[PDB]
């Protein structure tokens, strides 16, 4: 077959990043280590401290969003209840 | 082999051999690299160049003696030859530089310009002999935080902080009688040895080394070194092995025998029995390996290494060789046992029956440590006899079936995977 355009990853041997020197590694097969010990500090406290990061991000437009549908719900209640009646024939003209 | 307790406690070994033009004379002791602590790492290093040195070696050649030494994990030695009728005046120089008088060695002009010498080997080595660095890496993560760890070496960091105080510390409590053995080899016979000591009084106290804490362990473990501005990769890898005095010493020395060594660039070694030569020819996936069964007084290591340019294909000459160690527990047959015994006897006989009087005494004292006197080479040949199919089945069913490995690896070692998909090709998922 013929060769195709360039990428910018390539597979086991030559896969395109810069030179490495100087770096070294260590590790500790799993059989050796002792089963399951991130199952209280890592689920209460390191949750934590990932949760309160980054929920301001998302509560702050979700407190707007939920504002505007309530009192838009609450506005049409009034419309068709018997107390908002001439106020049901101005705003449909 | 003649071995003979004194009457103030030395112990001395023999080995006469009429047809040999020279002797040898010295003195091994039974502690080495693995006697020491991370801090004083390298103080054998420097006693073995000490003893080397320029002033050392200028007296001795004035009287027709040469002098040699070597640093091991279990022992060390420090041996003088000569020619066969001056034996006695190799002991008087022996006398005169370990017992009578060692004050002169350790003078601050000879001290630090041997400090310099050494630094410079140790930088040497660190930079240029790749496949000694990754097998001196395979035991320091294979039995890490334990004293069998430490290079014999010694590493740049240590060298630079030993004074002379830490010598003399490192003697006091290592270089003892109760410690030592007196070797001879060549054109000398043991009685003129004995009574060429015991004309010398030699009050020699009664010290005793110390003994460690910690015991030697296994660790699968991996450490890796990589550096793409290199040709090359050298990998080594290895399970926990045999020690010395085990009951399966010469099983696990025949199983190395059936896979062996190789070289891509000689011709008559492509020819070799082995079945592993079948895969890796046909892409070229190698330069050279090797299989070796490494003993000690504790543990042992049992595995191979390999050097390769082809950097894109490791992961199959990984796959292939752990895969026809799979067979040694299954399926190894009747010829590749009985032509591993055949070359394990001829390998064995040139180790033991060479012409250096020097090798024969450092293999010599050094068994005398451990079991206090020496196997013979007619009785380690029916040992190699007496064993069959089954023996080799029910030792790699304990050592090699569904074990942890250790791995070290330099240069462009890129291709080579994690280590659970190296530790998974250890079980067949046949079975």
């Amino acid at each position: 077959g013929p060769p195709s355009g360039k990428t910018y990853m390539g597979w086991w041997g030559h896969m395109g990043g810069p030179k490495q020197k100087g770096i070294t590694s260590y590790a500790v097969s799993p059989y050796a280590q002792k089963p399951l010990q991130g199952i209280f500090h890592n689920a209460v406290f390191n949750s934590f401290r990932r949760f309160k990061s980054q929920f301001l991000y998302v509560l702050i437009p979700a407190g707007i969003y939920w504002y505007w549908w309530k009192n838009g719900n609450e506005y049409n209640e009034f419309l068709y209840s018997k107390a908002g009646r001439e106020e049901l024939e101005r705003v449909n003209v | 082999a003649e071995v003979t307790q004194l009457s103030n406690g030395i112990v001395v070994a023999t080995e006469h051999n009429p047809s040999a033009h020279t002797a040898s004379v010295g003195v091994v002791f039974g502690s080495g690299a693995a006697n020491e602590n991370p801090y004083n790492n390298g103080v054998s290093n420097l006693w073995k160049n000490i003893f080397l040195s320029k002033e050392n070696s200028a007296v001795a050649a004035k009287e027709g003696l040469a002098l040699s030494s070597n640093i091991s994990r279990d022992f060390q030695s420090y041996i003088v030859s000569s020619l066969p009728g001056s034996t006695d005046k190799s002991l008087d120089f022996l006398n005169q530089s370990f017992i009578q008088q060692k004050a002169n060695l350790l003078s601050s002009s000879n001290f630090e310009a041997t400090k310099k010498s050494v630094l410079k080997q140790v930088q040497d080595f660190e930079e240029n002999d790749h496949p000694n660095r990754v097998l001196e890496h395979l035991h320091s993560t294979a039995f890490q935080n334990t004293p069998l760890s430490l290079p014999t070496r010694g590493t740049l960091e240590s060298l630079e902080n030993l004074v002379v105080a830490d010598l003399e510390s490192f003697a006091n409590n290592h270089f003892l009688n109760s410690n030592a053995v007196v070797v001879g080899t060549g054109n000398i016979k043991h009685e003129d040895l004995v009574n060429s000591i015991e004309s010398k009084n030699l009050s020699l106290q009664t010290g005793t080394k110390p003994v460690l804490k910690k015991k030697a362990a296994f660790l699968g473990s991996e450490v890796r070194l990589r550096d793409d501005t290199l040709p090359k990769a050298w990998i080594s890898l290895a399970v926990e092995g045999e020690p010395v005095n085990s009951p399966n010493y010469f099983v696990a020395k025949l199983a190395a025998q059936i896979f062996g060594s190789y070289n891509a660039f000689e011709p008559a070694s492509r020819l070799q029995g082995i079945k592993l030569l079948d895969n890796i020819q046909e892409y070229q996936l190698c330069d050279n390996f090797n299989h070796f069964s490494l003993s000690y007084k504790d543990s042992g290591l049992w595995g191979f290494s390999t050097a390769t340019r082809n950097v894109t294909m490791i992961d199959d000459l990984i796959h292939f060789t752990l895969k026809q160690w799979n067979r040694l527990t299954i399926s190894v047959t009747d010829t590749e046992v009985e032509r591993a015994k055949s070359l394990l006897k001829l390998q064995l006989g040139q180790l033991y029956e060479s012409g250096n009087p020097v090798n024969d005494a450092n293999l010599l004292g050094a068994e005398v440590l451990i079991k206090g006197s020496k196997l013979s080479l007619g009785e380690a040949f029916k040992k190699i006899d007496a064993i069959t199919v089954k023996d080799v089945k029910a030792w790699a069913g304990k050592r090699l079936w569904d074990q942890d490995i250790a791995i070290a690896g330099t240069g462009q070692i890129e291709g080579l995977l994690d280590y659970m998909r190296i530790r998974s090709d250890m079980s067949m998922m046949r079975w």
